[PDB]
């Protein structure tokens, strides 16, 4: 299901992203797809953990 | 950036580092019957690399 | 739209919503095309929020 979490952003897939919004912001708005589901991978490192 | 010279003409990658400055060249630059010394391209194959 | 991105026959484009680079690249449905004329005094209004 975090797939499908948009974090904010207007989709939740990152090539819709890159072919759908402007680079010189779609960077970072990848880097805040990036981050977000970092931090939900890092969430479930710790549970397992 | 999106436009005739910003695809076509001069394009600014987005690691660009330095800085850009504009003056007005309307009492010098410009003639009575008109300036057709600076010239610009509108139509191209492919995108302009930077 | 190389008549509206590549080329500029008109004083302003801009686009807000979707990528003014990849116009010809997004394939939509339909468009609704909202013509009217503006004094140069409120034409900045004509954005969102």
């Amino acid at each position: 299901k975090q797939l499908s979490s948009k974090f904010g952003a207007i989709s939740s897939v990152l090539n819709d992203i890159f072919s759908r919004l402007d680079p010189p912001e779609a960077e970072v708005q990848i880097d805040r797809l990036i981050t977000g589901r970092l931090q939900s991978l890092q969430t479930y490192v710790t549970q397992q953990l | 950036q999106t436009g005739n010279i910003a695809d076509y003409n001069y394009k600014l990658p987005d690691d660009f580092t330095g800085c850009v400055i504009a003056w007005n060249s309307n009492k010098l630059d410009s003639k009575v019957s008109g300036n057709y010394n600076y010239l610009y391209r509108l139509f191209r194959k492919s995108n302009l690399k930077p | 739209y190389s008549v509206l991105y590549n080329l500029a026959p008109f004083f302003t484009f801009k686009c807000y919503g979707v990528s003014p680079t990849k116009l010809n690249d997004l394939c939509f449905t339909n468009v609704y095309a909202d013509s009217f004329v503006i004094r140069g005094d409120e034409v900045r209004q004509i954005a969102p929020g």
